[PDB]
């Protein structure tokens, strides 16, 4: 089947952008560490992932 | 003392799956197949009958010539 491939990797690109805003950067983001949480996730995506999910 | 969570402002979304919609079902269909098809034969016997009968004026002009 070729479509759903497709029809939902065009969606998925939604949430590859979730990375970037709050680590850096695009898969492998070096953010958990052995002490909770890097670093504060910026003012915003709580407003991005409600209008998302 | 910037920080996130609103006071309000939610749904939430469903975790519901629905879609049955019907659907002309159950003998609607088998009778709209039956009952455009028996049109099709009645629009038959009044072409190719007809038909067969400029046939045979078409073998008329051969005969009524050739001797």
């Amino acid at each position: 089947a070729m479509t759903p491939f497709f029809w939902m990797f065009e969606e998925r690109e939604k949430m590859f952008e979730f990375y970037e805003r709050v680590s850096g950067a695009r898969m492998h983001a070096a953010y958990v560490r052995p002490g909770g949480v890097h670093q504060d996730l910026p003012l915003g995506l709580m407003d991005d992932i409600y209008e998302f999910s | 003392k910037q920080d996130m969570p609103p006071v309000g402002g939610y749904g939430p979304i469903d975790y519901k799956r629905n879609l049955p919609r019907r659907g002309l079902s159950g003998y609607s269909m088998f009778a709209v197949g039956i009952g455009a098809l028996l049109f099709g034969y009645w629009s038959m016997m009044k072409w190719n009958r007809e038909r067969r009968r400029l046939q045979i004026e078409d073998f008329e002009a051969r005969i009524a010539l050739m001797p």
